């Protein structure tokens, strides 16, 4: 469906950003 | 049906008693580090840390030298060389201030917009690319590592009135903007022209690109001002004064977002998220990091939440979050990165903390 296809794109793309975030160690404020 | 539930665990009021127009959790902080959020209103930027038992701990306050500045927006980033957190703030003066959130001092500023700045957004992959949207009818893309203005999105086929909101898609390939002219405009930044302009801004009187033509434009979604827009994958979420957030896409139902031609005249509505008492401009909706929840405050202090994993937007509605003492307009909300906390900020300078059960 249009919904399931769009949810899969969100899942894959947010997972790419989440992996980029996991590799980072930003200093706490 | 939605299963998300929340408990109001705390509230406080900032002593300036002026409306709070923006709130943002820092999603760059690493797992295990304290959850921090910034609020903006009056000529102030305030940082808070979330602790157990609803504790909201005041960290630092920034008061602008200009007493007549009214901040409307803020956004977090990090220094790509030192990993240090950064916060960008802007409002009525049309000046972007880059603040060091650890010391709460201003590092530097960007002037250039001919009028107020309504929204600031950082690129999701490159932390140096800052997008500002303004009452001057244009959007501007800045490279804050080299202090250059990469591009100005406006002109011949740009917005014809004040730009209210903009959003990068998940991978940072394109921007959707919206404003007072009722239109939603797409600006691709993965074009060969824009990718080269971004690269040239890193190699750097730098010459900015003047992008006069968007890659898509529509005035057929809403019948009035469009004050908030966010990408939901390849689909768009946007709101006007119709008491509804509209989910739509450029072109016909089956049209691929990356095959849309700039002259595309069609749009397809996929659904609507209905609510009440939010028909006045300057009210933002927000989503959590995973885009599983959508939130919007209304003029009388009600906080609506929807579960984006429920296909029918009517069955997606969660129990509306209300507190008998929260009666002022909720201008903006922010989820923490892990979605465990939702903060709402109001016209009466109040801040409300809702923890997910
Ligand atoms: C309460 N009282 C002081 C009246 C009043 C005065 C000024 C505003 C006012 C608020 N926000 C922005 N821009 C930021 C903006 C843009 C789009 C959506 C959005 C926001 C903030 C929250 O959702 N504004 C730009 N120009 N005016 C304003 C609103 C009300
Ligand atoms: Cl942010
Ligand atoms: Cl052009």
């Amino acid at each position: 469906s249009m919904f399931s296809s769009n949810r899969q794109k969100i899942l894959e793309r947010t997972e790419i950003l989440n992996q980029e975030w996991k590799q980072r160690r930003i200093q706490p404020v | 049906k939605c299963k998300y539930s929340f408990k109001c665990v705390n509230s406080l009021k900032e002593d300036h008693n002026q409306p709070l127009f923006g709130v943002q959790f820092n999603w760059h902080s690493k797992e295990g580090d304290p959850l921090v959020f910034a609020t903006v209103g009056s000529n102030r930027v305030t940082l808070y840390e979330c602790h157990s038992q609803g504790e909201i701990r005041l960290l630092q306050s920034y008061v602008d030298a200009d007493a007549d500045e009214n901040f409307y927006t803020c956004a977090w980033t990090y220094d790509s060389n030192t990993s240090h957190p950064l916060l960008a703030v802007a409002g009525s003066r049309g000046i972007i201030r880059i603040i060091n959130p650890i010391t709460m001092q201003c590092i530097k500023h960007y002037v250039g917009h001919g009028n107020a700045i309504n929204e600031l957004k950082f690129h999701p992959r490159d932390p140096n690319l800052l997008l500002s949207v303004s009452k001057d009818h244009a959007l501007r893309l800045w490279n804050i590592q080299t202090d250059t203005l990469v591009a100005i999105f406006g002109g011949v086929e740009g917005h014809r009135d004040e730009v209210l909101s903009a959003d990068y898609d998940l991978l940072g390939e394109k921007i959707m903007s919206c404003g007072m002219d009722h239109s939603l405009k797409l600006w691709r930044i993965n074009s060969k022209r824009m990718m080269n302009a971004i690269k040239e801004s890193y190699d750097y009187p730098f010459i900015s690109q003047k992008i006069h033509f968007p890659d898509f434009s529509t005035r057929d979604i809403h019948r009035n001002y469009v004050d908030c827009v966010r990408w939901l994958g390849d689909l768009i979420l946007s709101k006007s004064c119709e008491n509804a957030i509209v989910c739509w896409k450029p072109g016909k139902m089956e049209d691929d977002i990356d095959k849309i031609k700039p002259s595309e005249s069609n749009v397809t509505i996929l659904g609507r998220f209905d609510y009440s008492q939010c028909d006045i401009w300057y009210m933002r909706f927000s989503m959590d990091f995973w885009q599983k929840m959508l939130a919007l405050g209304n003029q009388v202090g009600k906080l609506y939440v929807w579960d984006l994993e429920v296909e029918d937007p009517h069955k997606a509605k969660c129990t509306t979050l209300t507190h008998h003492k929260c009666g002022a307009a909720i201008r903006q909300t922010s989820f923490s990165r892990d979605s465990s906390i939702l903060i709402a900020v109001c016209d009466d300078a109040s801040i409300w903390r809702w923890d997910r059960l």
